[PDB]
């Protein structure tokens, strides 16, 4: 899974 | 009620990890009308994130179980079932934070690093409804995410520097859209290198006080390169 | 839905990690007024569990923000009203084990289970009634233990799962409630060697499950017999 | 710390 932000 | 009151009992919240009373008192005070402070703000998006999260990570799971039990009928149908009730609250969380948005979030702004903020979180909530949205994975609020995501990108791309974690993460957070919402995965890589590729260019910019969160996104970007990229 | 349906949809619920469904479910499998099997009560065991939980973690979290003048009322307030969330979901299971689980409860094993159930959620409203702390509900929690203990000694040997778990929550509140580290390690440590001594006893499919409650009465009696 | 119990 791509990570993105905040978390 | 009071506002200083509202957020000291959003912070109680927090610290209980009940989420849903943190977004209520930050929505209450939203609605008053006058721009957040930087941590009305930050504890809104907090409070939100988290709501949504357990949304997005249970539907997940579901529509996981739903695709694995593919010849289980009565499974898969009960799966199916639970999978759109979950979507329903999904689609209610983002509306409405949505609504704050567009109502006062966006309007009141005023500083550049702000309306990046708050364009960046359409577009993140658009995205989340776009995750369920109805044909089964994509939807004409793609176009909703893209172009709060857009207008954003273009925003911090003139007001700020490279290593700021705002910028940093509407790149991330774009790029992320490229790559699972219009399956484009090399428009997603040029983007998150770009983004990376002038941050490190420029590690003299990084500030005492976004250190840690520039340090972590610019990590986090690479991280995406490897995974989006892995083949060797 | 019908039973069977309620039941797929807690075990959906649990793996969606949705506790306030998996207990709506399996509190309508119960009202139903059929003895649940096994497998319905550890799905009822598990989804109250989790639901009382979060109340209980919150409630640590802001009573003790409380304790540590001008602000702080705001925190008590807060605290009572996790309190009252917290006292309703004790209550509401209390209810459906004296309304129809204890009650036609026709198997040895079911009893221990039910009647240590009513133990946990009396323990759990005598963590926070009245005084701050532990009121004359101590007693109802006591007896249902009690009562758990001596049947489970009498009709399960002492691998057994349940009677276990019954002896590792019976210690805690002897130590926690009843404010009595002897008791407590007492009764922690009879259970795990006369559990030790048949380990022969155990079963394919408890031997995961006891082996585990060993290890969590040994935990205690370190943490209990521990230095500062 | 916490004194363990089951379920936890």
């Amino acid at each position: 899974r791509s990570h993105s932000y905040p978390a | 009620m009071d506002k200083n009151e509202l957020v000291q009992k959003a912070k109680l919240a927090e610290q209980a990890e009940r989420y849903d009373d943190m977004a209520a008192c930050m929505k209450s005070v939203t609605e008053q009308g006058a721009e957040l402070s930087n941590e009305e703000r930050n504890l809104l998006s907090v409070a939100y994130k988290n709501v949504v999260g357990a949304r997005r990570s249970s539907w997940r799971v579901v529509s996981s179980i739903e695709q694995k039990t593919e010849g289980a009928e009565k499974k898969q149908q009960m799966a199916r079932e639970y999978r759109e009730k979950i979507e329903t609250e999904l689609r209610d969380i983002c509306n409405d934070v949505l609504s704050l948005l567009e109502k006062f979030l966006i309007p009141n702004a005023s500083q550049a690093e702000s309306k990046v903020f708050y364009l960046k979180m359409k577009g993140d909530y658009y995205r989340y409804l776009a995750e369920v949205a109805a044909g089964d994975d994509k939807k004409g609020i793609v176009d909703q995410s893209q172009q709060a995501y857009q207008e954003a990108f273009e925003i911090s791309k003139k007001e700020m520097q490279p290593t700021h974690p705002i910028r940093l993460g509407l790149a991330l957070n774009f790029s992320v859209f490229y790559y699972e919402i219009l399956n484009s995965p090399e428009k997603a890589c040029s983007l998150a290198k770009t983004a990376f590729d002038e941050a490190i260019a420029e590690l003299d910019t990084l500030s005492e006080e976004s250190y840690k969160d520039s340090t972590l996104i610019m990590q986090l970007l690479r991280d995406n390169l490897t995974l989006w990229t892995s083949d060797t």
